[PDB]
């Protein structure tokens, strides 16, 4: 009894279609996606980011100034595609008023670990990856996350 | 982008609020835990025993394997209602003060984004007295090499100019730091914002003193919430008892024992008392308890609820105070602000006669070039502090609406009507 | 009313300190509780159990109703005495931090009456340089209808008014502000207070550094209440194991029960084992107890009070070196201030001496308007800055006291005795 | 001594980092306690019961002597290893905050030493201005008793000689304050300290804020705290139900017992059941438990804690954007301090060069007295400014470093590798 | 045993009559006079006020400015007397440490209610009421509660 | 189990000879060494005293500026020397990241006590007594605690 009735009637505001839910599902299944082929490309990857890392994304690409960091990896902290992930468990999430969670997703190769941090993003219904804290040794390229490596 | 959109941004992503509004929700979902021990408490539980004898009970080994499925309920335990409605007054608290954080979060947010235009305000001002004085230089420096005056003129020109070169690095520096803390409290990086016209900038007077203190005290988030922390500390010492008040329970049980009997003197010729037992017995029983003398112990917890009780009061008697006290200061500040408006707006006007005035006397050669740099230099400051005068009386009237208690989006609705132009907040574009 | 009157209209209706001793008082009567545990429990309980049968228990069923009267003590049990210990430190701590909430209301009091003063002061005499430059301005605009100088004295003059009417605003909002804070400190609002005159004014130098060292660390109360932490903790490292220390404990029960047996099978020719019984038992028992090997949790608790009592130590000797630099720093204050006195008489002195000859250089035409109206402004600047080292000393003297640690109503009483006119703080009285 | 043996000094002797450290190595002791349920529970416990025998039971006493020890063991609880790698997450968060104390006890050091320095520049200055106007005071009344101007220059000169004293005074109060403040911060008195050279102070530039930020996320104190917070709230949400998972506990236990049996009703012909019982008896076995329907208690405490999940996630994230902010403003406040470096020197030569053509220009006679008082005063501004630029650019340089997350001993060698000459701090030395 | 024992020898004072104590007893009875009888006048009503709201209502009245809120009604927060009131209850107060309690008294007409508060002051051995905080919907006039709404 | 490892590699550099260690322990004899005997001279309680109070005795010593208050006694709050004393306990010290811990030893004469206060440091594997804070009532001379008594 006594439901939570959260005083949060806003957070909404997609555009682009994204995977059912659960953070968890939700950053495990863009990673599977992108182990499991090879494109890696935005193109194919918008689901997964919302509305303002895909934008970001995209003039970046058009800007021809980091072509090197946008076309060796941008999500991970090395330079090459990653060959296993595990994403911090999180049992569900209650009702909506969430947002703004970080998970840090263990990013194993052979003999060797990153454990990058990605933080996510509720808008309305669903959940988008968002940032990349770019956690580990040896940052791939520029420097901080990739919001503020992308940044003007 | 304007107030609205920047308010909004930052009301979908702040971390503060989020965090607020979820120990919100944890202390409302706490009425289910509070619940739990009035519903009917269900278990199992299966064991196995095995005992060996000794000294007289020589030659007796004996094993019993027993499960049992029990429940349990309070038939009458007013403990149990009182804290109930504890947690229930404590959701109420926190709701309150997850307002009073959404308040504070719509201040904050207002007072950042108008701090950036201050700054830039003041950059502003500070580079145009810089070109001014640059000018001013070039021509005395222009006479001297043509040769009209001693060197004395140059050197104090010079001097004025290096002293305001060093102010502007300060003010570019502040803007920086400004702008910074606006992207940190909002979450995005804002390139140019909304600036204020000043052809339709027009005061208006407040309400008198009067009605304002008594939507305060009627409205006040912060004596709403001391009311609901006198009332849940009257709640307490209703509670602090339950020692009086006797306890009744209702217990059922299903249970089945299967026991054994071993050894070497249990094969004697009795035959009866050592043989393998099946029982099966299911129990429904009344449990009635009342204490009688605690040692003291719940008069002095009646006592210790009592003095919690009159320290609320007098908490709350504090908010009350202090909320008078926060009305009245941010009318009187109110009341600051408009007069100082117009009175830097005639401070200005004069100091620019001024300025006219002096400049005048050293083209006929009453003055000296100090006195005209004294003459920029007050008239750039008046048109800085009545900037500084505006931003202050736009957050002034902010601060008096949310010690009204009832702000919300409509206010800042009022605040954005009076912004119509955009200006870029780049340190490097504004001052090539 | 003078200082007296408004110490103790404010000691008589502050909430603060209400709040403060209802706390000790609540901290003090928590003795009671801590002392319950030891005295005798007494308790009654009754029941009644309904018991059906099956498997190789079919057909028997029995209801069995029960009372019975408790009473239990604990004949040796070193753990409650040391609670009983904990309780009366906690007790006592608490008692000075209520002496320390004391003080801070004193001091409090005395702060924001001579705010109130002072601002009353500045306001007065700005309102004395507006009225110079003002007449300034008049005569200055009559010589120039008759017609004797330029219009560029007029301008300037005219911008040294505007600056210093922006300052009254100012400052009238300010004291407003200060009288305000006053009354909600207070809980009465005073139309007029007892002022400061300066016939009677007399400073005294302070005792010597090292005997006021001496008796801080004697009788300070923050350092008072570390002592008495640093025991706190210590008590609590002797109560920590309570674990290789066994117990004792007394019982007595006076009970009843009535048992009867119904069935199918309980109505065979046996008739022994299945009548009605009326069982009735006072028992009197002892029970002894004693932990061996706890798995090394008394160890561990044993070890985290020590590093608890080495931190409790630690604090204290942060707390003594706190109170040498506020020892330190309020005697050097002080000196300051009684030296800053006769520096800003010394310097108000010179000004106006300096202001009467740029008059009369001006009169011969050696000087100029700028010059004497920065000649009035510097000398009003030092009237102003007078006034608020004087206050500033009395304050200081008051703070030198407070960090001793031997303040109360004598000092107020010392510090009264220097006010003797009564001035009205109605800001339109003051400015008509 | 220099910066190093100050610090050296402040560390081996400061009570809060003790403190700190005592309650680390406590939060670290805790891990015992936590693990002290899962090892082996044992236990002794005998007592004495006399019973009296009432209503039917008339005429039957007892008196029992029994003696037992146990042995308890959890053989499957999952909520005591969880509460184990709880207590562990709290020593890890522990540690962390020990290290950010050790950062904060380097920089308060660091910013109190180089305070102390900077005040004792102000006040070398402000006593170099008084002797400068001193010099001014005395030719001008010489000029004046020989006869060539008339007395406004000495009454102008004297109120900025008086005005100047006033200044010194306040200087000389504030470099007392700071060298206490030093020695409650170290716990010693120091005479003399190192100085800073000018002639081997060299800037350099900072490195790009980029890798700044990555140095700052990968290995920042507050985010590293924030991180380990998240990750003990899921651990605490993973530990929250405990209530869906069996227990399964193993009991030992050896008992003796001695009943004996007496009474006028005892002495009756059956001599079976009424006489003295010794029975011993020890015994092995397994009990397990299962909860099935709590009433809800433990959904609710599982939605709880997801809250308070989310909640730390929130607070994560505000950490994260504080530590982003931090780096700006340090980046950005360090590159403001080496621009205003250059600046403030090229404003000194320039202030130096007209106060030098404003006395050639009085010696000529275009000037007054006035205007240069008022260059010697901007000079000296000038310089104050001047140096307190360096000191805030090398506390800075320090906070910029500790923001990185990588401060160290290092860094203050590198600090003090600048300093050379050294300097007393005696205000009457300095000043005599 | 272990009796408090309070340090507050002081808040004493006294001039007029009393009713003998408790504040949620003197609120009721206060309450219960004025609803019992027509008048409400000052000078019956003496002894339930304390020393400074009889004062200051005495020098209003004969001030002749408040006129019009010290006719119909100064102690509740409409226009018209009650029917009937309710005051807060409080398990009595323990020594004498203890001023400034403020009580609500739910104040209760035909199907209405409007819950004002008023003040509690000791002053010595007895309980008397202050400011009457004008707790309510549809105030009377003025504004605030009444020491602010009679103070000049 | 579980160590503590304390992560203090320092608090060192001890010069003179001292007592086995327990600041109770060397509290309680210093002051058994001073009653026992009469010289009380600070050549003989040079282990006592660590490195820095030695020091600044034997310069004050030297300086005949506070002869008398170096000699009547300089570690005691009175100008006699006691008849008795009691050192507050303390359960040993865990480890050694302890330092500067004071303890009040209770300075019992004839019918009399003024229990001062006295400093610990540690400084090695050892433990010595500090400043001494003359927390009774008479203080013998000067003021404050010994340190910043003699202190110039």
């Amino acid at each position: 009894c006594t439901t939570v009735t959260p005083a949060y009637k806003d957070n909404g505001t997609r555009s682009g279609p994204c995977v059912e839910g659960g953070p968890d599902n939700v950053a495990q299944q863009f990673y599977d996606y992108r182990i499991l082929h090879r494109s890696n490309d935005i193109t194919a990857l918008r689901p997964y980011l919302s509305d303002k890392l895909a934008t970001l994304l995209s003039d970046a690409s058009r800007d021809n100034n980091h072509r090197e960091l946008l076309t060796n990896d941008p999500f991970s902290s090395r330079t090459t595609l990653p060959d296993s992930a595990h994403v911090a468990s999180a049992s569900t999430i209650p009702n909506r008023d969430a947002r703004n969670i970080p998970l840090r997703v263990d990013l194993k190769q052979g003999d060797q670990g990153w454990q990058d941090e990605v933080l996510m993003i509720q808008e309305g219904q669903c959940w988008v990856i968002d940032d990349v804290r770019y956690l580990g040794g040896s940052v791939h390229a520029t420097a901080g996350t990739l919001r503020q490596s992308i940044e003007n | 982008e304007n107030l609205m959109q920047v308010y909004q941004q930052a009301r979908l992503s702040n971390p503060e609020l989020r965090k607020s509004a979820a120990d919100r929700d944890a202390a409302f979902e706490k009425i289910n835990e509070a619940r739990s021990p009035l519903l009917p408490q269900l278990g199992l539980g299966a064991d196995y025993t095995y005992s060996n004898g000794y000294r007289d009970a020589n030659g007796i080994n004996s094993n019993a394997t027993s499960a049992s499925l029990q429940l349990t309920q309070s038939i009458f335990d007013m403990s149990k209602w009182r804290a109930l409605t504890l947690q229930e007054k404590a959701a109420g608290i926190q709701d309150v003060t997850y307002q009073t954080d959404q308040q504070t979060l719509i201040l904050n947010t207002a007072t950042a984004y108008f701090n950036v235009l201050n700054a830039i305000d003041v950059l502003s001002y500070t580079q145009a007295q810089k070109e001014a004085i640059y000018r001013q230089l070039d021509q005395t420096t222009q006479r001297f090499n043509v040769g009209l005056v001693a060197i004395t003129d140059v050197q104090n020109a010079r001097a004025q100019y290096d002293t305001v070169l060093a102010n502007e690095v300060t003010a570019r520096n502040n803007l920086d730091n400004a702008v910074e803390q606006l992207r940190q409290i909002t979450g995005n990086y804002y390139p140019e914002l909304a600036a204020l016209n000043v052809e339709n900038f027009k005061t208006d007077k407040p309400q008198p003193v009067n009605a304002l203190l008594k939507e305060a005290e009627k409205r006040n988030l912060s004596l709403l919430q001391a009311r609901l922390s006198q009332d849940l500390a009257r709640e307490q010492i209703r509670q602090a008892q339950d020692g009086h008040l006797p306890t009744l329970d209702l217990t059922a049980s299903t249970g089945i024992s299967d026991t054994s009997y071993s050894g070497s003197k249990t094969r004697g010729a009795a035959g009866t008392q050592y043989d393998d037992s099946n029982m099966g017995q299911n129990k429904v029983g009344l449990s009635f308890s009342l204490p009688i003398y605690q040692g003291g112990m719940v008069n002095s917890q009646v006592k210790q609820a009592q003095y919690n009780f009159v320290g609320a009061s007098e908490q709350l008697e504090s908010a009350h105070r202090s909320v008078v006290q926060t009305v009245r200061s941010s009318f009187n500040n109110i009341n600051a602000s408009i007069s100082s408006i117009n009175a830097y707006k005639q401070a200005v006007v004069s100091a620019q006669s001024s300025l006219d005035a002096m400049e005048a006397g050293y083209s006929v050669g009453t003055r000296t070039i100090v006195d005209v740099l004294d003459a920029t230099t007050t008239l750039y400051n008046a048109k800085q502090e009545l900037a500084n005068a505006r931003y202050n009386y736009l957050i002034n009237q902010l601060n008096i609406k949310s010690a009204l208690g009832t702000l919300n989006e409509q206010d800042l609705l009022a605040l954005n009507n009076a912004l119509s132009k955009p200006v870029s907040t780049n340190p490097e574009n504004v001052a090539p």
